[PDB]
C-alpha cells in the first residue's frame, strides 16, 4: 500500500524532527537470497549496457553493474558471486577490443577479478543465457565463440586467468554439467558431450539426432544445472526435454505446451526467454500468444504452466502486458518474473494465481534478460 | 549467316591442320568430351598441356570455353578494378582477340606465321567454299584477311548454344523444373552468404540474367607456384607469374599476381584447379580458402601433399579484405559447397560426374 | 503494429519496418543513420559476413534472396530499430539466425553493430 | 507535470521529484538505483565534493541547507531522473551550481555521475535565495 | 510530400528492375555546408554519448560521432574538420580514466587526430559549448579545467599535441579571440583577457565588473568567434553583448529580450541553448515563457528574436513543442534549430517565419546541444 | 549545587596558590581576556606557555577553554573513530579527569602532590567554607578528596555558561536577529560544501543544537615540527609528538600523529594555531589546506617563514581522503573563510578582533 519512496520520507522526516545522526556512505547490497533477480539491458546492441540487481520481493532496484557490448551474464546459483564476460573499446564502440570476465561480490557489487580474455574471442550475439555458463562448482567460466569456428573457451575464476579455446563440432549453446563437461547442441539434430583437460584434444560425444530438421529448437531453452535438465522449445510450443543429470542426455518424453485447438487457431510461443522451468515444483511456463509463424520474438501476453511430467496444463496466465521473457524464483511459492522489453519494466508476479504483485520500471533501454540463483 | 561463320568456326576448332605438324586442334586441348579442358597427361600431369611439337608445356591450366563468350571485354571500371577479357590474366580483350594465338604460339599450335596458317586453309576446298561465301572471294589469298576470319569465325563458334547451353540442375532449378538435394541447397545457401559470392557471382547485387560464377575481376588469392607445372614449362625457378601485371600496357605493380576469376560452371569436371592446375581435386581447391580464416594448424596443409600450401608466387597483392573473412568453413560446408558446384555441371557432361565423386 | 500479426511487406517505404527487404532484419536500417538501403553510414565499417531471408516483393511477385550485412564500429545507431525474422531460424542454422552480430570481415576488426543493409543477393532458389 | 509551475516541495515520497530536499538535485535520485535519501549504492563511490541549497521544507517550515553530494563510478542509473533548480547559480558560483559532476574527493577517482544524495548540513538562508 | 524513405524504396524497385548493380560500400557524408547542424545527445550524463550530423535542408541524418562521459564538441567554423574533447574509462564508467581530443574529417568522419590530455584534466559537466573551443585559426583547442582550480588547456591540433595548462584567476568559459588569447568571465563579475605566448604565466588583465553580484548570466551565451560577439543574456533576459572584435572588450548597451510587462507576468528566458546570434543578420534568439524564476533550465515553448543594436523585438514564435536549445544556421534565410530533449527530436523551422519544415527524431536519449559551423 | 560549585571553581581559577610559588594560576595560561589562552610572550612567541617556574615550556599551545564543555568524553564510536576528551591528544577523558593535570604538572603550576595542594587550600578561611559547604566537614583535610573537589569545582565552573555564550555572531544569525555579510555568508557557504566540514561540523548531517565546529575527532593533518616551540619544551629534536597514541590505551598504530578537532569557536582570536602554535596568522592555518589540494607552487610554502611547509612530524595516518578534495581554496575563499571564522567569536572578544 505505502510506496518504498512514501515510506522513506516518512523515516526521513522522523529522523529530522528526532535530531537522528546517520554517516552518508556506500550501501551493501541485502544478502542475496532466492528473491533476488537480476535484469540484463542488452540495450538493443548498445555498446554499453546495465545489469539491475532487484529484490523481487519488495520490487526494489538494490543494485546495479555495468557492462559492456552484449555481455553475458551468470550468477552463481549459491549466491555466493556473480559474473560476466563483457566487451569494451577503447574509444567506445570502435578500436581496440578488449573481452574480458569480472566476478563481483554479490553485497559490495565491487569487482573481484577482473580477467582479459585473449584475441577477443567472444561471441557477440544477442544475449542467450547459455552461451556463457559457469560450471557448477562454480569455479570456471564457459564462453562460447562462433568465429572463426564454434569453439568454447575456459576462464578459470579460482585463479582469474583464463585456460584455453576448446575445438568443437558445429554446435551452439553451453550447459555445463561437471566441472569439465558441458553439453551442446548441434546443427545435425543431436546434443554433443564435451569433456575437458587442461591440455589435449577434449572427449567429444552425440547423442542420437533427437528432432527432425524442420523442427526448430529456440534460442532460449532453460536449463536447471542443479536438476540437469534441459527444457528446449520448438517454435510450435513442443517441448523437448532432456535430462543431463546422469552426465549423459537422456531424452524425456515430448510434451505438447499448447492444445490441438489451440494450435490449429495460431497459438505459438514467442518472445526471448520464452521458457522458465521451476527445479522443485517441475514445471514449465512458457510465453504464448495467437501470432502467426514467423513472428517468434515478439511479445507474448499469456504464459501457460504445465507439469513437466505429464505434459498437464495447470494454468494459463493473462500476464497483462507485452511480455518477453520469463523466469521463475527456485524457492517455494514462487514469483514469475515477466519481463518487457518495450515496457523496460520487471512485472512480478504471483507463479501460482498469475497475479501481478508489483513491478520494477526504469529497466534500461531494451531489457531482455531475467537470472536468479538457485540457491535451494 | 551467323549461322554460316559458326559453322565454319565449328570446322576450324577440330581441324588439326591448323597446327604445324597437324597433331592438335582446339579440340585438343579444349575438348568437348571433357567440357573443353584438355584430358591429356603431360610432364605435370594434367596442370599443363603439351603443344603441337610434342614436347613444349604451357605454364597456365588449359581453362574450359564453355560460358567464356558470357565475359565482358577487358575493361577498366570506375572503381579502378579491371574487368573481363580472356586468358587467365586478362591478356586477350576478347574471344576473337584470343583464337588466332594460340594458333601462332609455339607452346601450342606453333605454326610459325600467319602466312603458314593461310596456306593450310588454302589447301582445303570446304575453307575456300566456306571461307569466301562468309568473308569474300581470295580472303584466303590475304594471310591478314584469313587469319582474323578464321579468328572471328572460332569466336562465333565459341559463342554458340552449345558452349554455354545452361542446362545445370542449378538452371533447371532456378526455372523450378526442380529442387536442389538437401546437401547441395545447403552448397548453394553457404556460397551467397560467405566470402566465396564477393567473388563468383556476376554481380555485387541483384540477380544476375545469366550467372556464371564470376565477377570477372582479378584477384591475387596467394597461391604458390606449381612447381612441377613451373619445371615443365622451362619458365625458370626465378620466373613469377606476374598475372594481370603481365597484360601490356598494365603497369601498376598492385596488379602484381592477380588472376581472373574464373567462371564456376563445370568447375566439378575441369580439374585441376587455378590458373597453374595446382590443385587437383575441387575440394582442395575450397579448402584453400580456409588458410586465410581457420586458426587450426591444417587450415595452413595443402591435403594433396601434407606440406605447406607454399608461399604466394606473389606475396604483394592479396585480396585480404575478401579472403580473411573471419570465418572458417567446416567439412559439412565444403561438403556442401562441393554439392552446389557439382550443380553447375552442364548436362552433357552430368556422366562424367561419377568419376569425381 | 500488432505485433503478433502475419508480417505483410509494403515495397514503397524502406524506412519502415515492414519494407518487404526487411523481412528478416535485426537492429536498425542503416538507411536511418546516413547510409542507404544498401550502403553503409560513414566512418563505420562494412562487414562481408551475411545472413540470409527469401523476401517477397509485393511489387513484382517474386522472392528475392536478402544476404544482410552489418556495418559496424559504431555503437547502435538508435534510429529505425526493427527486428523481423521471417524464414529466421534458430543460431545453430547460423545462415538464416539474425541475433548475431553479423561484422566478421569488418575492416579494422570493427565489431560493434551500428546498422544493417538489405542488398538482394539471388531470386529464392 | 507544468514544468514551468514554482516547483511545489512536498514532504511525502523521496522518489519524486517533487520531494522537497531534491529542490536543486540534477541527475537521479539515488534511493531508486540501490542506495537511499543520503547514502549511495553499492559499488559506487561517494564524492567529498557538494553544491548547496537552502531548500524549504513544507513540513515545519524551516529552510535547510541541502548539501547535494555525488555518487560516482557509474554509468547514470537511468532511475528517477530528476533536475530541478531552487536557488541554482550559474556556474561561476559553483557552491550553487548543478550541471556540474560534483565527483571530487570520491575514492579512485571515480568521475562518473551515478545519482545524487540530499543530506541536510544546516538549517540557514540565503541573500541570493 | 514523398519521404525520404518514399523516395528511396522506388529508386531501390527501379535499380531492380532496371537490372542495375551497385556496390555496397561506405558512404561519404555530403561535404559540409550551411546547412550541416550537429546535434549532441550528452545523454543526461550517460557514460557514452552520441552526435549526430544532420542535413538540415532535407532533415537527414548523414552521420553520427560516437563520444565518451560529457564530450564536448566543436565544429570549425570554415568546415574543414569537427573534434571533441571526450573522457573514457576503461571500465564503461569506472577505472583509469582518458581525456582525450578526437579530430574527425567531416566527410568520412573518420578520426585524423587523436590526441590524449595528460592527467584527465577535463572539466566534467553538463555540456557547455564554451567550455572547450578553437581559436580562430583552428589550430589550437582550448578546454577549461575547474578541477583543482579554474585553468584552461592549450591543445595543439597541428602538431597533433598537448601543450601546457594556463593558470587563470577564478574565472569560466572560454572565447578564443585570437591564436593566442581568449576571455574568460570571471566570479568577481568582470572578463578576464588570457593572452598566452608559447611560455610562462599568461598575461592577465580584467575589464571592469560589468554586472552586480545579484544577476545571473546564463552557462549558455552564445558567441560568434567570427563576430566576436559574446552575447550573454541573465536570468531575466537582460542580454549583455560584449565587442570582442578588436582585441579588447568593448560593452555594448545591455538589451532587456523581454518587456518590463512580460518580466512582471512571469516571462522568462528557460533551457539549455536559450540563446541564438545569426552573426550576419545581427539578431539574438532567445527560448523564453512563463515560468517561476527557480524553473530556468525547463523548455520553452516559445523564442523571440530581437536586434542584437537596438533590442527591439522582430518575432515572437510559437513553437508548438517544448524546445530546450535553439542555434541556427548562418547562412542566408537561415533555419532556426529547436531542439528538444524530450522529444530527442530537432525541429527544423525557417528563422524568418517560424513555420516548422522537418524535424528529425530519435536523436538519443536526451540531446541537448546544437552546434553549427559559421562557413560565411 | 551546581551555582555555588561553580563559583568555588570561579574562585580556584585564578587563584595562584595552586602553584608551586604561588606565581601562576588556571587563569594565568587560560586568561579570561584572551578567551582563556595564554597572551604570555615566551622563548618560542605565543606558540607553548611558560610555567610557574618561570623557566619550563610546554610542547604544545594552550588552547581556549570556551565550548570545551561541550565536548564528549572521550570513547571510540561504532566505526572505530576515537571522539572527544580534552588535551590535543585526548589523553583526559573529560574536564573532570583533566583539571588536576595542569596543579600536578612540573612543566605548568608544578605542584609537588595532591597533599601540596591540599595543605595550600586549607591556607584560605574562604576555602574551608566553601570546600566544606559543597562536599562536607574536613573535605580539605583530606588530600584526595581536596584534590577531586578542587577538580570538579573548576570542571563546573568551566561548563558555565559564561565559557559557553554562543552569543557569536554566527549565533545570532542562526537565531535570526542578524544577517551574514555576503563574505561571511560565501565563507560559510564554502566552510559547508568544502572539506571543512568534514571535520568542524558537529554532525554528518542534521542540524546542531550547539555546533561548536567540530566532530570531536582525531585527525593527522600532516603538521610538521614547531621547532622554537619544540627547542623551547626542551623534549629535544629527536622527539616525536604522536598525538592521540600518548593516550594510556591507546595502542593503535593508525593513531599516531592524529590530533583532536579543536572548536574553530574563537579561534580568530586564539592565535598561533595548531596543536603546537606553529602558525601565527589564521589565514596561514587555512592556507595550509591547500598543501593537498593545489597544484601550485605556493601551495608547497608557509606564508609565514617563506620556505617550505615542513615534512609532517608524523608521515603515517594523514587523513587524505578528506583533505585531498581535489579542490584549490582560491584567495577569494580564503578570505570568505576568515570572515566567516571571525563571526565563530564570542560577543565579548569582539574587541579584540582587531
Ligand atoms: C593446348 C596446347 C591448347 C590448344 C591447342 C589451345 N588452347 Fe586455348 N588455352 C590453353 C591454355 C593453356 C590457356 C590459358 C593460357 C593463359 O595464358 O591463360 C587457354 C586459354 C583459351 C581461352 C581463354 C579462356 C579464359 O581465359 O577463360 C580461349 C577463349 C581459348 N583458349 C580458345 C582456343 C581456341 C579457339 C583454340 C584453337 C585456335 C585454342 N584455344 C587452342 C590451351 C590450348
Ligand atoms: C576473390 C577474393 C575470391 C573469393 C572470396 C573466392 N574466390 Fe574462388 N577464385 C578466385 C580467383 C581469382 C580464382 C582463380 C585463382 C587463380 O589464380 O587461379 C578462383 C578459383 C576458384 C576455383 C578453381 C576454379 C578453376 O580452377 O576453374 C574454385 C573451385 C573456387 N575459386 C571456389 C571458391 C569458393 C567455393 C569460395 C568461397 C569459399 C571462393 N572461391 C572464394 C577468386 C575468389
Ligand atoms: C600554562 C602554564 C597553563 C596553566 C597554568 C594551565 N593550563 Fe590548561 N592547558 C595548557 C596547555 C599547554 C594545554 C594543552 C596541553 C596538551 O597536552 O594538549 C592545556 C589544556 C587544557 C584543557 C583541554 C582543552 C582542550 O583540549 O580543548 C583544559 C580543560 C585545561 N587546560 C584547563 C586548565 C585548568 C582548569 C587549569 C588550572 C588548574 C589549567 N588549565 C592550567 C596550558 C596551561
Ligand atoms: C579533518 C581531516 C579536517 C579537515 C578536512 C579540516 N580540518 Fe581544520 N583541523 C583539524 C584538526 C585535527 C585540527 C588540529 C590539527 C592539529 O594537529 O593541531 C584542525 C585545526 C584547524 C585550525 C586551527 C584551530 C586552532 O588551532 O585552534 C583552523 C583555523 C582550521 N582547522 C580550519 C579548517 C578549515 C577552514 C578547513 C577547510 C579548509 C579545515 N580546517 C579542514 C581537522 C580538519
Ligand atoms: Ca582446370
Ligand atoms: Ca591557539
Ligand atoms: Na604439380
Ligand atoms: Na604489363
Ligand atoms: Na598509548
Amino acid at each position: 500500500q505505502e510506496t518504498q519512496g512514501q515510506a522513506a520520507a516518512r523515516a526521513a522526516a522522523a529522523d529530522l524532527a528526532a535530531g537522528q545522526d546517520d554517516e552518508p556512505r556506500i550501501l551493501e547490497a541485502p544478502a542475496p537470497d532466492a528473491r533476488r533477480v537480476y535484469v540484463n539491458d542488452p540495450a538493443h546492441f548498445a555498446a554499453v549496457t546495465q545489469q539491475f540487481v532487484i529484490d523481487g520481493e519488495a520490487g526494489r532496484v538494490i543494485g546495479m553493474i555495468d557492462g559492456g557490448f552484449l555481455p553475458n551474464p551468470v550468477v552463481a546459483d549459491d549466491g555466493s558471486f556473480i559474473a560476466h564476460a563483457s566487451t569494451v573499446f577503447s574509444r567506445i564502440a570502435r578500436g581496440e577490443r578488449t573481452d574480458y570476465v569480472e566476478v563481483f561480490d554479490p553485497v559490495t557489487l565491487l569487482p573481484t577479478a577482473d580477467i582479459e580474455l585473449p584475441d577477443a574471442p567472444r561471441f557477440l550475439v544477442g544475449t542467450y543465457p547459455w552461451m556463457t555458463s559457469l560450471t557448477p562448482d562454480g569455479k570456471t567460466l564457459l564462453f562460447y565463440q562462433f568465429s572463426p569456428a564454434p569453439a568454447v573457451g575456459v576462464v578459470d575464476l579460482e585463479g582469474k586467468a583464463f585456460k584455453r579455446m576448446l575445438d568443437v563440432p558445429d554446435c551452439y549453446h553451453i550447459f555445463p554439467t561437471a566441472p569439465d563437461t558441458f553439453f551442446m547442441h548441434c546443427r545435425d539434430g543431436s546434443l554433443a558431450k564435451v569433456a575437458f583437460g587442461t591440455e589435449g584434444t577434449p572427449e567429444i560425444t552425440h547423442t542420437e539426432v533427437f528432432h527432425p530438421e524442420d523442427e526448430f529448437l529456440i534460442n532460449h531453452p532453460a536449463y536447471s544445472q542443479k536438476a540437469g535438465r534441459l527444457v528446449w522449445p520448438t517454435y510450435t510450443g513442443k517441448i523437448h526435454q532432456i535430462d543431463l543429470s546422469s552426465g549423459d542426455a537422456k531424452f524425456l518424453p515430448a510434451v505438447e505446451a499448447l492444445t490441438e485447438a489451440e494450435r490449429a487457431d495460431g497459438w505459438r510461443p514467442g518472445g526471448w526467454q520464452q521458457v522458465a522451468y521451476h527445479r522443485a515444483l517441475d514445471r514449465i511456463y512458457l510465453l504464448v500468444d495467437q501470432r502467426d509463424e514467423w513472428r517468434h520474438k515478439t511479445a507474448s501476453r499469456f504464459v501457460v504452466v504445465l507439469d513437466a511430467k505429464t505434459g498437464e496444463r495447470l494454468a494459463k496466465f493473462e500476464m497483462g502486458h507485452e511480455i518477453d521473457s520469463i523466469n521463475v524464483s527456485q524457492d517455494e511459492k514462487p514469483l514469475l518474473y515477466a519481463l518487457s522489453t518495450g515496457d523496460k519494466t520487471l512485472y512480478i508476479h504471483d507463479a501460482e494465481s498469475g497475479e501481478e504483485l508489483r513491478s520494477v520500471n526504469q529497466l534500461g533501454h531494451g531489457p531482455q534478460v531475467i537470472t536468479t540463483a538457485d540457491m535451494g | 549467316a551467323d549461322d554460316a561463320l559458326a559453322a565454319l568456326g565449328a570446322q576450324l576448332f577440330v581441324d588439326p591442320a591448323l597446327s604445324r605438324n597437324a597433331t592438335q586442334s582446339c579440340a585438343t586441348c579444349h575438348d568437348p568430351a571433357r567440357a573443353f579442358t584438355d584430358p591429356r597427361e603431360g610432364k605435370a600431369g594434367l596442370a599443363v598441356s603439351v603443344g603441337d611439337d610434342g614436347q613444349s608445356h604451357g605454364d597456365r591450366n588449359t581453362p574450359t570455353l564453355g560460358y567464356a563468350a558470357l565475359v565482358p571485354a577487358f575493361h577498366r571500371d570506375a572503381n579502378g578494378k579491371y574487368k573481363g577479357g580472356q586468358f587467365w590474366d586478362g591478356r586477350a580483350d576478347d574471344l576473337k582477340q584470343q583464337a588466332g594465338q594460340p594458333m601462332l604460339n609455339p607452346v601450342e599450335m606453333a605454326m610459325p606465321d600467319r602466312a603458314a596458317v593461310a596456306a593450310r586453309l588454302r589447301d582445303d576446298p570446304a575453307y575456300r567454299t566456306g571461307f569466301e561465301a562468309l568473308f569474300g572471294k581470295g580472303v584466303l589469298d590475304d594471310p591478314e584477311r584469313a587469319f582474323d576470319a578464321a579468328a572471328e569465325a572460332l569466336a562465333a563458334y565459341q559463342a554458340t548454344g552449345e558452349f554455354s547451353p545452361f542446362d545445370s540442375k542449378y538452371d533447371r532449378v532456378m526455372r523450378g523444373e526442380e529442387k536442389f538435394t538437401p546437401l547441395e541447397e545447403f552448397g548453394y545457401t553457404v556460397f551467397i552468404t560467405w566470402n566465396c559470392r564477393l567473388c563468383h557471382m556476376q554481380r555485387k547485387q541483384g540477380v544476375a540474367e545469366r550467372e556464371t560464377f564470376t565477377n570477372f575481376e582479378y584477384h591475387n588469392i596467394g597461391l604458390p607456384v606449381n612447381e612441377t607445372a613451373r619445371e615443365a614449362s622451362g619458365l625458370g625457378a626465378d620466373h613469377v607469374d606476374h598475372g594481370l601485371l603481365a597484360r601490356p600496357g598494365i603497369e601498376d605493380p598492385a596488379q602484381s599476381g592477380r588472376f581472373k576469376v574464373p567462371s564456376l560452371r563445370n568447375v566439378a569436371v575441369t580439374g585441376p584447379y587455378m590458373h597453374n592446375g595446382v590443385f587437383t581435386d575441387l575440394r582442395t581447391a575450397i579448402l584453400f580458402y580456409n588458410k586465410y580464416t581457420s586458426r587450426r594448424p591444417e587450415a595452413k596443409i595443402n591435403p594433396e601433399t601434407g606440406a605447406p600450401w607454399g608461399e604466394p608466387e606473389v606475396a604483394r597483392n592479396l585480396s585480404l579484405a575478401e579472403l580473411q573473412s573471419g570465418l572458417m568453413l567446416d567439412d559439412g560446408r565444403v561438403d556442401a559447397l562441393v554439392a552446389f558446384l557439382e550443380t553447375l555441371t552442364d548436362r552433357r557432361y552430368e556422366p562424367l560426374l561419377e568419376e569425381s565423386r | 503494429t500488432d505485433p503478433r500479426a502475419k508480417w505483410v511487406p509494403q515495397d514503397n517505404d524502406i524506412q519502415a519496418c515492414d519494407y518487404w527487404r526487411h523481412c528478416s532484419i535485426d537492429g536498425n536500417i542503416c538507411d536511418c543513420s546516413g547510409g542507404s538501403l544498401t550502403n553503409c553510414p560513414p566512418g563505420t565499417k562494412l562487414a562481408t559476413a551475411s545472413w540470409v531471408a527469401s523476401c517477397y516483393n509485393p511489387t513484382d511477385g517474386q522472392s528475392y534472396l536478402i544476404a544482410y550485412r552489418d556495418c559496424c564500429g559504431y555503437n547502435v545507431s538508435g534510429r529505425c530499430p526493427c527486428l523481423n525474422t521471417e524464414g529466421e531460424l534458430p543460431v545453430y542454422r547460423p545462415e538464416f539466425a539474425n541475433d548475431i552480430i553479423w561484422c566478421f570481415g569488418a575492416e579494422d576488426d570493427a565489431m560493434t553493430y551500428h546498422c544493417t543493409i538489405s542488398p538482394i543477393v539471388g531470386k529464392a532458389s
